[PDB]
């Protein structure tokens, strides 16, 4: 398992742009300058890996799964997703769709929704209350 | 530093490797499960499978539970419809007590009336949460369509039963199949040494085989499950192949070309067949994929699939036909090639955890004579030709259909009509 | 207090402020809680901790009838640990805590998961010794004391979601954090 | 004969149903008291899957396993 | 003193009959029940036949409750799959506010939320009290088993739909098929000319047809329900023949050749084929007969069997046997005869009283253009020979089985091998 | 008394003696039955005759824990028409007889019988 860790998540965003760091994490793996569309997720494919990202109050992850055989070409792409992601128009489209879609539904567990109200209001007027999905708005 | 697979007077085997570990884990693997009742007794293997903490004749619940937990280890049991496995984890030195605990709990437990009949109304509870992810139920109806007799009986407990199974029932079942030549001890963590020493006790139990049961036979069945959920779930098989077969390889290397499941978050699939032809059939939420499991005496092949209601006749089509294109010869040199680096990759990534590890040691042993290392395995994925891929495929599209629906069906098709 | 009578059952958080990463008593802490962990389905204790802050607390899934006994065992069990706790216990927390870090540092990924994290909190991977080294200071002493440097006599935050009508009232939850026999 | 009960002999009381409504003269058979089922254990609510990113990966690729321990949740594959 | 059919410009039935009688009947007679309903509104009809007392724009459900008992009178409501009938008795002069009562009930009902959601519970009460007969939900898998979509649809109402029928289900199933061309008004005790100024209310009613439905679909289906009982219930079906044909008269004689029911009290049933085979396979209690259905556009004709749980296999194999025979032509003259006679009696004693009387007429009333009278019935069994028996055989013997079972099936047989 | 805590409900059966076939009396009684016929499940009144006496009651099944009740509500309906009857009532009673009566006698089987 090799993967990046980034010292970056939602207590660094400010009213204006909460939310931003989830909104990346949904095209993160849908194409760089390099392999545009789909050729990056089918060369992930092709070599039987697998690929996997998430997003916290105070950290952010991507990571791949490989067999030893594939350092060389796992770095690259790695490398290659961090800094040459084409964030094209089109795509934010989709994603902001996804997203509002994936936030019109009751889509989330009881769990989740208490210990976000308990953020809330532990942290209230501070960044740590703030969601790391972020308001609809 | 290697296992060592050996085999004792009674018929018991033992195998062990000294990794250096700080966790030491040991697990008792029993050919025994739901395939050996009959409907006379169905449910005992579950409650056998609930029980493993009452009083035995060589230590009290009370015991048994806070001795384990002072310690800070754990007794897990884990069945199939085949194998039942018991399994303890455990710091280093803590071993031999926790010994005599797996002992008395598989070669003299004491089913007293009262603790059993307290112990009843959990299996409703543990069938609840079971039965909470859908694939759970739609699964054990497709071995009830699959099959006539054995492999059809089910995981969990029949509702007509709780509350009347009996003590007599799990002695009896005890009794007739957990045999030492049924039977195999396999340690992680732990030096052959002091695994003779722990196998020295079961030196004196129960000896020879028991009984042996009946051979599986083969229903072309429907099942249809009518509720009110706007998503329909189904499942359509075929008979392909025992397990531990050259034929089975040709059918895992089959399901990874049309797809076993997703690799990338939030991805696409492109690589994958069946999720491709499904998605111009529809436009709204689904999901599918390639099934496959195997036993001693069979084998099922099939596709499962997720859908709206009223697209689901569009759904399971456009997935069956992709099949047939198989069948007919359409198949590439590109996708095979892409579909054994997926199943390589695949398994040598699912014994990195000495849980699972422990697992497929163990249940090799009760089935071969030697351990076959993963080299082997992956050399043996290798061989398989596009032929043994296309015959594979024939023989699905040729066989006898059985299948499982379940949701709002106003849409969905009858098997005969695929 | 968000309240919805229509869900079958009550969901209930509780907390206090926990030190942050870098702090030692994290370890005696989690100890603490091993040993705290019947009335009702689901019950856990947890300790979530950020730079320079934290949370510590539990959480509970109740009958709407069954809330209030509930806070009562839990709040109980916090007073005990602070005023009256003993060493068999200890002990027992302490080897459920070593099984814990063992177990979970299993395959790759945990591992590789674990060097990045800790490289960002602590700027140093910890080794298992480490931590064994720092388990085995702990006693009953050492929990008694630290128990009462976060917990006893603290205001909490709150949250509740289901038929919470049962939930008592803030005055009645923070007069709990304390006793009057002490 | 088009009627169900002068065609069907001694299966046109359950090829058939009916209900009496308010309350007649005469006493009729079969007065059947009512035992009825017990409820079954009380749940939380499900979560719906309305995107094709919630969905993705439930699909069954393998059969299942059922697991339980002394102190761990007992669970399915 | 006779009957008299008459039309209406609305194209409602009306009919009547002075018999002298000292108690009136008035029965109205609709085209609907749950073969009209689809997967999205199961159980409509069911609550239908319980609401038919709640209040409705011409009457409070309290004036209709107690005016009813005041004079000692009924309402009841019967259903079928394909026909519901509403029916009112009392004495001499008290129709008039009664058909008030009717023409509000079945023309202009309220459905308020309250009194709806009130009235759900006791759904599940009703299915209780009818599921206690074993007899019925036999029947009612068999029914789900024989076809795909519309003969199908079950009597009672699902159980994951109880307290989730709605008002404006109750509303739009009323509106769009009780519908004045679907119905006829019948009247024995009453004379034409005030039967005339009854019918004289439903003038202004919704008028033409409604929603014709769909044609019902075979399915070879099979359905096993698995409990402890000691005794198993089985039925093996195939199709037959379609209501009011004389291959359906051809069927009712072969029913009687092989065994429809007993005529002594505790008698031995020399008489029935299917008995005296049964008996010399099993030596224990049991119980066999034969089965017919017929609907608009389709039926069902087979065996219904009882038996000990280790003697199905043996039971259900010698009645088909004996079927068999026949098929083959072993049938005489002198069964023939007997069959015809115990049916010609049979029928003319299932008319004896004045309440099936009028269901038999309001049966006619629906589906022909004039009243058949027993004679022209009991000329048309006469009129079938043996080769047609020996042909409804040999459908039976040689078309596509279904089946349901019920009971502890370690030794019930498979539909495949039979 | 025959008591067995296992089954589920209870069934109760209780009467006075009733005068017999040849009486007149036994109009007038059947009228006040149909004037008696929720707690629970099922209840019924019945009279009984034989030639020189017979049983004149009442029957009915109840949860274990609505017994007391049930048998209150009964014998006050019984002390109710002893005291305080009303012709309104009456009427409906003898209503509810003729249409027993007439309906009973439908078809030969029951006429022979009777
Ligand atoms: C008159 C006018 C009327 C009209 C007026 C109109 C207006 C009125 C408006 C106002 C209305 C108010 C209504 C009442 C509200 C009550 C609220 C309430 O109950 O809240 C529950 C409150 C909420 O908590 P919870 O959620 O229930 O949780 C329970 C947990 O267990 C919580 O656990 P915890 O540990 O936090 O707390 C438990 C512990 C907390 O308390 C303590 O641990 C101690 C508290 C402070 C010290 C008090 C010590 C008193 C000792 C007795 C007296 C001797 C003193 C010394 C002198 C010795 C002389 C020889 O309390 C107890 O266990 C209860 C008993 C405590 C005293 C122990 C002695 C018991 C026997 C008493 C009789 C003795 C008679 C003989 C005496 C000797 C011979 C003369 O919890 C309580 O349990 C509160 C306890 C309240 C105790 C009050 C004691 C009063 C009686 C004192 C003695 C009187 C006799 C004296 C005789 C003469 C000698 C001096
Ligand atoms: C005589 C003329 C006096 C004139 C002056 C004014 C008189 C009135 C003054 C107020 C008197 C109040 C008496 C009633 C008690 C009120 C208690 C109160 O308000 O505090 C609540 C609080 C409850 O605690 P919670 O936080 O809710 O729960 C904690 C759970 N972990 O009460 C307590 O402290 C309870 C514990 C006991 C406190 C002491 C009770 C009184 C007696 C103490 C002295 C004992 C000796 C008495 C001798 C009297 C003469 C013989």
């Amino acid at each position: 398992t090799v993967g990046v860790w980034i010292d970056v998540g939602s207590r660094f965003e400010t009213e204006k742009n909460n939310g931003a760091g989830y909104f990346l994490e949904h095209l993160a793996f849908k194409g760089t300058k390099n392999r545009p569309g789909s050729a990056l997720e089918k060369e992930v494919e092709s070599m039987g890996a697998h690929l996997n990202a998430y997003s916290t109050r105070e950290h952010t992850a991507y990571y791949i799964k490989a067999l030893s055989k594939d350092l060389p070409k796992v770095v690259e792409l790695l490398g290659d997703i961090v800094q040459n992601c084409s964030l094209e128009d089109s795509q934010i489209e989709k994603e902001r769709d996804v997203i509002l879609r994936e936030m019109q539904e009751n889509d989330a567990s009881m769990r989740d929704v208490v210990f976000d109200y308990l953020h809330a209001t532990a942290f209230q007027g501070t960044p740590l209350a703030q969601t790391v999905e972020g308001p609809s708005e | 530093q290697d296992l060592e697979f050996t085999k004792l007077p009674n018929g018991l085997v033992i195998a062990s490797l000294e990794n250096y570990a700080p966790l030491s884990r040991i697990g008792l693997f029993i050919k025994a499960g739901s395939r050996y009742e009959d409907s006379n007794n169905l449910g005992t293997t579950h409650l056998l499978r609930l029980a493993s903490s009452l009083t035995t004749k060589g230590a009290s619940s009370f015991k048994i539970t806070r001795g384990i937990e002072a310690v800070g280890s754990k007794l897990s049991v884990t069945a199939t419809r085949e194998t039942m496995a018991y399994t303890v984890e455990c710091l280093r030195g803590d071993v031999d007590i926790l010994m005599e605990f797996l002992l008395n709990v598989t070669t003299a437990p004491e089913f007293r009336r009262w603790e059993v009949a307290d112990l009843q109304p959990q299996l409703k509870i543990d069938k609840a949460v079971a039965f909470q992810n859908p694939q759970t139920h739609v699964i054990e109806n497709l071995h009830a369509a699959a099959y006539r007799n054995a492999l059809a009986n089910p995981l969990y407990c029949p509702d007509y039963r709780i509350g009347k199974v009996t003590s007599e029932e799990l002695h009896y079942f005890v009794q007739n199949h957990f045999t030492s030549a049924r039977m195999a001890l396999i340690g992680l963590g732990v030096s052959h040494p002091v695994l003779k020493q722990v196998a020295e006790q079961f030196l004196n139990m129960r000896g020879g085989f028991g009984l042996s049961g009946v051979k599986a036979k083969y229903r072309g069945g429907e099942i249809r499950e009518q509720n009110g959920d706007s998503l329909v779930h189904a499942a359509l098989v075929a008979e392909s192949a025992v397990a531990g077969s050259a034929e089975a390889n040709a059918f895992s290397v089959l399901q990874h070309v049309l797809g076993a499941g997703p690799h990338i978050k939030r991805g696409s699939n492109t690589t994958s067949h069946l999720y491709q032809a499904v998605a111009k059939a529809t436009q709204q939420p689904f999901d599918v994929s390639a099934f496959n499991a195997n036993y001693s005496d069979s084998g099922l092949f099939g596709i499962y699939t997720i859908s709206q209601a009223t697209a689901a006749g569009d759904v399971i089509k456009a997935a069956y036909n992709q099949v047939k294109t198989i069948a007919q010869g359409n198949l590439s040199n590109t996708d095979v090639q892409a579909a054994k680096n997926k199943l390589k990759a695949g398994y040598l990534m699912s014994v990195e955890s000495s849980e699972r590890f422990l697992e497929e040691v163990g249940s090799q042993a009760l089935v071969a004579g030697s351990y076959v290392p993963p080299s082997t395995v992956l050399q043996q994925i290798d061989s398989v030709a596009n032929a043994d891929v296309i015959n594979a495929a024939k023989k699905f599209v040729s066989g006898q259909k059985s299948m499982v629906a379940s949701g709002n069906l106003g849409h969905t098709p009858f098997v005969d009509e695929l | 207090r968000h309240r919805d009578d229509a869900l079958p059952f009550a969901h209930v958080a509780i907390a206090v402020e926990g030190p942050g990463w870098a702090s030692p008593d994290n370890v005696a802490l989690q100890v603490a809680n091993a040993i705290i962990g019947k009335l009702c389905q689901s019950f856990q204790t947890f300790s979530i901790c950020y730079a320079d802050t934290g949370l510590l607390g539990a959480h509970f899934v109740c009958d709407r009838m069954k809330i209030d006994d509930m806070m009562f065992v839990l709040q109980g069990q916090w007073m005990r640990l602070c005023t009256s706790a003993t060493e068999s216990e200890v002990a027992r927390g302490k080897n459920i805590l070593r099984n814990a870090l063992v177990s979970h540092l299993d395959g790759t990924t945990p591992v590789c998961e674990d060097i990045g994290r800790s490289l960002l909190t602590y700027g140093r991977r910890i080794p298992l010794a480490e931590w064994e080294s720092r388990i085995a200071e702990v006693d009953a002493s050492v929990v008694r004391e630290i128990c009462s440097k976060y917990i006893y006599d603290q205001c909490p935050a709150v949250a509740g979601y289901g038929p919470i009508e049962q939930l008592p009232d803030y005055n009645r939850i923070r007069s709990g954090m304390f006793w009057l026999r002490f | 004969m088009l009627s169900v009960a002068a065609r069907s002999g001694p299966f046109a009381p359950v090829l058939s149903a009916t209900s009496r409504g308010v309350a007649g003269a005469l006493r009729p058979l079969v007065q059947a008291t009512v035992p009825a089922t017990p409820e079954p254990p009380v749940l939380d609510l499900k979560r719906p899957f309305l995107s094709r990113e919630s969905l993705s990966g439930q699909a069954v690729r393998r059969p299942l396993v059922a697991s339980v321990g002394l102190n761990v949740p007992a669970s399915v594959c």
